């Protein structure tokens, strides 16, 4: 399978350093240009750095002098070393591969670019002086009342956590229909909080078991919480 | 030094209609260096068009790129709810890559009322000194929705936050969660807790409520 | 010292031996080259032609010019198949074909042993040598053509030293091909040895050119 996986993201002090790694598989690494593209929450895509097959490097004006891109085709690995990090560097950073090419045609050498082709899942970088701490997970237990329409809602409140993100699943991924995990909000304490919810037929409340699974990588936290009717 | 200005900023259209997206270059750009991308909610971008007019492999016939000079257009002939995403144009110039600011493609739908739910604080949170009261609004359209917190029939403000999901690629709805944070003392000092919801699909405001604490 | 008229072809088509192009093999000098620069009969199998503009200036005016068979087709390659290297990308006379002055070697049976071939310049003149490097589209074709998955090519002389690795990747179709072939040229000085090593992917010279140049 053609694939790209980013790793190395996390929390770093302003003015500090961090090195990202992109591992590829299913494809010949040396055949492709490699790129990093960052996206801040709710904002557009920003190209930051790129590299040719033969190792020449390219950089966006906003990162020249602070980021260094390198690749080791023997390890199928792209690297992005970062220093002098600023707050405005916080984003999810993507890895992407692309084909460029010179074709001899009509008597001249013609250059082509065929687009950024395979993208990674993204790894998140947060630049602040604040500290990491894992979330607390509280049940959002369905209503004992009502159930006449047959639809009940239940969920989990993932509260007081830094930094972003957490992931939430339900019943270890066996429950996906009707699941909504909301975008986190930054509350005045400097900590984020979100809730995941799912709506089920209210007759399921008496026969099904519901568990939310909460991942908070930056604090290495795995919390499974059962949501029972009150 | 190349800027791509992309318009319209947001595009609301119904399934089956044709979507025309524009990408304008601050300067003439060679066709072979313009690309288009799709970023569905929660996902990585997907390449759609390369060299202004050639489809990437695995991209259906209804996606078509065209244009020249400084004006470039992406076109989606027969919209589907799955086409919900943000669309970015890209260009190569001066050994640098730049994107456009993106175009929200929003899927128009029939009006759908939200089903409202309210959850009192958990006993686990209360012993830590804080109360959270959550009001869920589920699967509604259009997106504009108002949530009003009432603590013993007293309108609240400045103590509640909310966030909205992006539009569901299947039923084209939104969902909304609003949380009311209160100290344990303030929570146990009052009784009736309710959230008031007004929506286009609602003739009258809908109130859900509990009482304890 | 009449002009060298290439007809509908350009220098790349002539010098590589594109089957659409006349060899002009008896032309032993010329004042200048009459060319169709925009011809499609330069390179028929798609790829880059490294330093093409330099080669045009090298060949612009010659006072002596001799094509010779540097690596004779029927005998230079006893451990490799030199009789299958034709392609639909290079059609001629209704059949699959290839360049006149290059041989696209593939494996003999199911083994591509280590190729190593040398030419020592005894012509007393700068010798023009062209070769190609082939880049399959898939790992399947790499083994069908060359057996060895981690093939390499090495070309070395007094002025040139480079190892090539095959860049396997599916590329947009040019002349209905998803792989590529890159074309390279170099001059071998009087007395110097040029060595070709390869465990795959090498498009070997058949013909080379001994040249002296017209300058004043
Ligand atoms: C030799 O050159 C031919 C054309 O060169 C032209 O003729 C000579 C006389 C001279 O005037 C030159 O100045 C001219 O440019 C090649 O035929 C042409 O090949 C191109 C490349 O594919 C083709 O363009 C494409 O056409 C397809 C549709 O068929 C289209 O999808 C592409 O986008 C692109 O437009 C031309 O149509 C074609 N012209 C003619 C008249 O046939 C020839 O190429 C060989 O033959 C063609 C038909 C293809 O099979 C090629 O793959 C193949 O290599 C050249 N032959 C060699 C061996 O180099």
């Amino acid at each position: 399978e053609v694939q790209l996986v980013e790793s190395g993201g996390g929390l770093v002090r302003p003015g500090g350093s961090l090195t990202l790694t992109c591992a590829g598989s299913g494809f010949m690494f040396r055949s492709y240009d490699m790129h990093w593209v960052r996206q801040a929450a709710g904002k557009g895509l920003e190209w930051v750095a790129g590299m040719g097959k033969g190792g020449e490097t390219f950089y966006a004006g906003s990162v020249k002098g602070r980021f260094t891109i390198s690749r080791e085709n023997a390890r199928n690995s792209l690297y992005l070393q970062m220093h002098s990090l600023r707050a405005g560097d916080t984003a999810v950073y993507y890895c992407a591969r692309a084909l460029t090419e010179w074709l001899f045609q009509r008597g001249t050498r013609n250059h082509y670019y065929y687009g950024m082709d395979v993208w990674g899942q993204g790894t998140t970088i947060t630049v602040s002086g604040a500290s990491t701490k894992g979330p607390s997970v509280f049940p959002l237990a369905p209503s004992s009342k009502s159930t006449s329409g047959g639809t009940a809602a239940l969920g989990c409140l993932v509260k007081d956590y830094f930094p972003e993100p957490v992931t939430v699943s339900w019943n270890s991924g066996a429950l996906t229909s009707g699941v909504h995990t909301f975008p986190a909000v930054l509350q005045s304490s400097g900590l984020y909080s979100l809730s995941s919810v799912v709506t089920v037929p209210s007759s399921s409340l008496g026969t099904q078991t519901y568990i939310c699974n909460v991942n908070h990588k930056p604090s290495n936290t795995k919390v499974d919480k059962r949501v029972e009717p009150k | 030094e190349i800027v791509l200005t992309q318009s319209p900023g947001t595009l609301s259209l119904s399934p089956g209609e044709r979507a025309t997206l524009s990408c304008r270059a601050s300067q003439i750009i060679d066709n072979k260096y313009l690309a288009w991308y799709q970023q569905k909610p929660g996902q990585a971008p997907r390449l759609l068009i390369y060299g202004a007019s050639n489809r990437a492999t695995g991209i259906p016939d209804r996606f078509s790129g065209s244009g020249s000079g400084t004006e470039f257009t992406l076109i989606i002939s027969r919209l589907e709810p799955e086409d919900l995403a943000v669309y970015y144009c890209q260009q190569f110039g001066s050994s640098v890559y730049t994107f456009g600011q993106g175009t929200r493609l929003e899927i128009k739908r029939t009006v759908a009322a939200p089903s409202v739910f309210i959850f009192p604080p958990s006993d686990e949170q209360l012993k830590s000194g804080t109360a959270s009261v959550v009001c869920l609004l589920n699967n509604f359209y259009p997106r504009e929705a108002k949530v009003q917190w009432k603590v013993d029939n007293a309108l609240q403000s400045g103590n509640s936050q909310e966030s909205v999901t992006e539009q569901d690629s299947k039923d084209s709805t939104y969902s909304l969660s609003s949380t009311l944070t209160l100290s344990k003392a303030d929570y146990e000092k009052h009784k009736v807790y309710a959230c008031e919801v007004t929506h286009q699909g609602l003739s009258s405001p809908v109130t859900k409520s509990f009482n304890r604490g | 010292s009449a002009p060298l008229h290439l007809g509908k072809c350009n220098i790349a088509g002539w010098i590589l031996g594109n089957p659409e192009c006349e060899s002009l093999s008896t032309a032993s000098s010329w004042s200048y080259i009459v060319e169709t620069p925009s011809s499609d009969n330069g390179t028929c199998y798609p790829g880059d032609f490294i330093d093409y503009e330099e080669l045009r200036e090298q060949l612009s005016s010659v006072s002596s010019f001799e094509r010779f068979e540097i690596f004779p087709k029927t005998s230079s390659w006893p451990n490799h198949d030199s009789d299958k290297g034709v392609t639909a990308a290079c059609p001629h006379a209704g059949a699959k074909s290839f360049y006149k002055n290059l041989i696209w070697l593939v494996k003999k049976g199911n083994s591509y042993p280590k190729l190593s071939k040398s030419y020592i310049n005894d012509k007393g003149k700068e010798v023009l040598v062209l070769w190609g490097i082939h880049h399959p589209s898939t790992s399947a074709d790499q083994q069908s053509l060359y057996q060895n998955a981690d093939a390499y090519v090495f070309v070395g002389s007094s002025r040139y030293s480079k190892t090539f690795k095959p860049e396997i990747a599916i590329r947009p179709k040019v002349r209905d091909r998803e792989g590529r072939m890159n074309y390279y040229w170099t001059l071998v000085e009087p007395g110097d040895k040029i060595t070709f090593e390869a465990t795959g992917n090498l498009v070997v010279p058949r013909y080379a050119f001994a040249m002296e140049r017209n300058a004043g």
